[PDB]
């Protein structure tokens, strides 16, 4: 079917966009071909097939303990979070594959690597620029404190990550 | 060594067939508490105040009563709906009544580590905090689908009799306590 | 964060829950009064009649949705 | 050609983005007199939300349904009293009351 290969080539294109290894590409295509066997997913909506691409990529990313938030996927998948989560629950209940939990440390590192407070850029002065290693270690300690004090359980993790990195950036130079 | 806590059923869902065709137009016209819009939904909504239930009556005689708190209360509500349909001018009957689903709630009164629970019973659980704050456990024995919250509250669904929910909670209590 | 272990230990000695639950929850999950009064099989027809729509209300609804 | 009709936006950070999950609804709350006239409309019609939404232009039918469900879940005795009491359907006086409510919300906005 052209919808299969098409959606499949879309999976591969999203893998190439995220710059994931060919092992991740292979795992994603394998999981997509495995999920395509079900009739409820086969004869589904176009948004359904797109969210299937997204969820297969997400499961492939999770299977190797790699950090990747679902919002970043939904941003480049042309979908909405409501239908995304609905179809994700449907497909996981229809398949039953292993869903490793999103490790907090890897997500903290991936989100702190996005910040630009490491190299002195024209906009940000040198005062706001801080060290990368020390700030990342402080954010890791803070998010571990939050995970051991029942702050991340039941809530979104990324807001807590942002609060922790902000507190670390302020503590490195309160004045 | 019982758990010492008893769940509380909040919704009882049961389907029942009347055995005769119905005219939803007249059913909605000759009633005050009737809610029906054929372009939006092909089911008439009936609401009474004894068990505070809601009945979704269709043209084929099938009606689903939901929102009751016990099997006997659901049966009473279904019979009252059948009597209302009869008084509306239809040969409605009370046949093929059977509890389809029952939702209950309970509390354990102590926090639960959802990450530990899902690491211990991954093959029987699913935890995605980025989507829903509650961990979704699929009970081993009956079709109990449980939503467990960090605060210690657990909602159970997918049963047919109160004893199923009771024994499911009794079996899941020591797992959450340990 | 230097000695956060013992500090968090003592903090829990003296459970993090949403603010809406730590407002002194004295009556946790109040027990609802069990009401299994079923009668014989029904109650009466006065409630049936009070649920049935009157001809005046029928005509008014028809005029409104004409 | 676009002759400086729009302004470029420096959005969509290539690094990453998060989710919202809440986009549109953003309802508007009720008031005491509005709840009173809503209970009046309930006692006058019933549970059919179509007629209620038709007679309420400024409030959405979905919001009316949410309010009715909230009342069914919280204040049952009030719904029972509303269904016990009955009032014949009034159209002209109801439009007059609608104009009065419009004036009242205008005064509120002025305040």
């Amino acid at each position: 079917s052209r919808s299969q290969q098409r959606g499949l080539r879309r999976v591969r294109d999203l893998c190439r966009v995220l710059q994931l290894p060919p092992t991740f590409e292979d795992t994603a295509v394998a999981y997509y071909q495995q999920a395509y066997r079900h009739s409820g997913i086969r004869a589904a909506r176009l948004q359904k097939k797109e969210v299937l691409v997204g969820c297969c990529v997400l499961i492939t990313c999770r299977q190797h303990n790699w950090p990747l938030t679902m919002g970043a996927i939904c941003t480049l998948l042309y979908a909405d979070l409501d239908v995304f989560s609905s179809t994700y629950m449907q497909i996981v209940k229809l398949l039953g594959l292993d869903v490793p939990s999103l490790c907090l440390a890897e997500l903290v590192k991936t989100y702190c690597s996005s910040f630009k407070l490491f190299q002195a850029s024209p906009s940000v002065p040198a005062k706001y620029v801080e060290d990368k290693e020390k700030m990342l270690s402080r954010t890791m300690q803070l998010v571990e404190l939050a995970n051991e004090t029942w702050l991340v359980t039941g809530r979104h993790p990324l807001p807590v990550i942002t609060a922790a990195t902000f507190l670390a950036w302020q503590s490195l130079q309160p004045a | 060594e019982s758990s010492g806590i008893v769940p509380q059923l909040q919704n009882i869902v049961s389907t029942v067939n009347l055995g005769c065709k119905l005219d939803l137009k007249t059913i909605a016209l000759r009633a005050r508490n009737a809610e029906y819009n054929p372009k939006r939904f092909a089911a008439v909504i009936m609401r009474i105040r004894e068990p505070r239930t809601t009945a979704l009556i269709f043209s084929s005689g099938k009606m689903v009563c939901t929102g009751a708190k016990s099997e006997e209360q659901s049966r009473l509500a279904a019979r009252k709906y059948a009597r209302v349909v009869q008084k509306l001018g239809f040969p409605a009957k009370f046949l093929d009544f059977k509890i389809q689903n029952m939702v209950g709630s309970c509390d354990v009164k102590f926090p639960i580590r959802l990450e530990g629970l899902v690491l211990t019973h991954q093959q029987f659980s699913s935890y995605e905090p980025e989507l829903f704050p509650g961990l979704i456990y699929r009970m081993i024995k009956p079709r109990i689908v449980l939503l467990i919250f960090v605060s210690g509250k657990v909602v159970l669904t997918g049963a047919k009799v109160r004893a199923e929910i009771y024994e499911a909670f009794e079996n899941i209590y020591p797992i959450l306590k340990g | 964060l230097q000695h956060r272990q013992s500090l968090v230990r003592s903090a829990f000695r003296d459970l993090l829950l949403p603010p809406c639950m730590l407002k002194s929850p004295k009556r946790i999950c109040p027990v609802p009064p069990v009401s299994t009064v079923t009668g014989d099989e029904n109650i009466s027809d006065s409630e049936i009649e009070q649920y049935l729509r009157t001809p005046q209300e029928v005509r008014d609804f028809q005029r409104a949705q004409a | 050609c676009v002759v400086e009709e729009n302004d470029p936006i420096f959005e969509r950070g290539s690094t990453t983005t998060y989710s919202s999950f809440r986009k549109n609804y953003y309802s508007k709350p009720w008031s005491n007199k509005e709840t009173d006239m809503f209970f009046l409309a309930i006692s006058m019609v019933g549970t059919d939300f179509s007629m209620i939404g038709q007679l309420f232009p400024h409030r959405a039918r979905i919001e009316i349904k949410n309010k009715f469900k909230r009342e069914e879940k919280t204040n049952g005795w009030r719904i029972d009293k509303a269904f016990q009491e009955k009032r014949p359907f009034d159209f002209d006086f109801f439009a007059h009351l609608l104009q009065k409510v419009l004036a009242e919300e205008e005064k509120r906005k002025q305040k």
